């Protein structure tokens, strides 16, 4: 999930 | 939570601290334009605002109180009512065209190059023309942009809508602030408030519609979209 | 035009006494039976929304083509703020006649149904939080009406703004602070982004019953329909 | 032809 990992920076 | 101690001019001067940059396209006003070219144009201009959209996410009051999960779903449902709210509102100085990036200036004779767009390019000018009509303040779409990403999708045990609920309370008490200081009387501040918070209905209708037209054209497997836009496509699909 | 003219309690009174009639469905469930009864109902509802619309101040005033236009934008709008409203006092549950009162379980009977149920329970269930009084309720039905067809211009925005004026002497008649009434103001204005976001599901929805052609549409539903795609 | 057109000057 990219979003995800973006948001978890 | 810092969010809910926040001034008026505190919540403006965080909002206004946290917009991110206008970006350039990738267009070449010598390459000759293919409806695939354009939508490859535009798709690349939105992934790469997409990055930034999420870090100034971040920076809203209130959305890192929320859960990974919760920030995922509100960004997925928003992304594209942020994108273009965003570009009606770098819009607004050019009436009859719309402001995709400094290099990017379409008209609605170039819209029609691709199918299906007329119908949505026409409503973004409308949205633009009415924030120009209306003078919209940068202080007043940096209120709604946020409305959007924390409204569009607080519905679709952890009773965290009701945070939610406080922080566009507090976003509503900052847009009222910012009329009464703008010199409106108590009727004018109200029917501005109503005035501005009924466009972004127009906005989800724009967003559902242009999310249609986005889904169809990876089904037509004709425009390189990235991983990060198909992800965030599939998310409506589902 | 006649309805800027009205004070807030005649604007009021206007609206309430336009409020068309609550109606019945034929007197357990397939997908095309439940379909059926449901778009009969829908179809026997835009008769009376046609002359609800008629009856809210300065629709009249609009041209005929203008009102087509409005009502052909709203009208999937007007009928869901219409269901969840008479669905406050039924928790998880929607009443869409009478004697057709259904819960989640009833909205797996037919696909891609289950996403739209749940979102008009929410709505409903917003409503009965927030504490929706029928004054308020029909002044966000006349909203719907004008808005959402707008953009798609000037009467339309005076008649708007006159709404407005009637929401905010509505909460500041019912004791709400200065503050209370511009946030009561913003959260009710607000869930009309999420009715057309469910409008423009249930339309996508609708279109594809069509094209599956499994329950008998009337002419007058189609052409409402047709004017979307 | 447009239904909508006739129930709205009935
Ligand atoms: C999603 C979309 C491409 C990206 C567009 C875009 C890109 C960047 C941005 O800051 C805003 C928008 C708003 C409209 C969006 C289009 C709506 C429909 C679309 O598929 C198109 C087109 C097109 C060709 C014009
Ligand atoms: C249009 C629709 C059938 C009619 C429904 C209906 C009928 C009557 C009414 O007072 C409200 C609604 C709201 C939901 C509507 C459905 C949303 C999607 C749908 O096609 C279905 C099932």
């Amino acid at each position: 999930k990219i979003l995800h990992r973006l948001l978890q920076d | 939570s810092l969010a809910l101690s926040l001034t008026a001019d505190q919540m403006v001067s965080a909002l206004l601290d946290a917009e991110p940059p206008i970006l350039y396209s990738e267009y070449d006003p010598t390459r000759p334009f293919s409806e695939a070219s354009m939508m490859g144009l535009l798709t690349n201009l939105a992934d790469r605002e997409l990055v930034h959209m999420i870090n100034w996410a971040k920076r809203v009051p209130g959305f890192v109180d929320l859960t990974l999960h919760d920030q995922v779903h509100l960004l997925e449902c928003a992304w594209l009512e942020i994108l273009m709210i965003g570009l009606v509102w770098r819009s607004m100085e050019h009436p009859g065209k719309l402001l995709f990036a400094p290099n990017l200036l379409l008209d609605r004779n170039q819209g029609k190059c691709v199918e299906g767009m007329v119908e949505i390019f026409d409503m973004l000018l409308a949205t633009s023309s009415r924030f120009r009509m209306m003078n919209l303040q940068g202080e007043e779409f940096v209120c709604l942009k946020s409305i959007i990403l924390l409204n569009s999708g607080v519905y679709t045990s952890l009773e965290e809508k009701d945070h939610i609920h406080r922080v566009l309370d507090k976003i509503t008490d900052t847009l009222i602030h910012l009329m009464a200081k703008a010199g409106l009387t108590l009727q004018q501040q109200h029917q501005r408030l109503a005035q501005l918070l009924l466009i972004l209905s127009h906005i989800r209708h724009m967003s559902n519609k242009g999310m249609e037209h986005l889904y169809s054209m990876k089904c037509k497997n004709v425009v390189p979209l990235s991983d990060l836009l198909l992800e965030m496509l599939d998310a409506h699909r589902l």
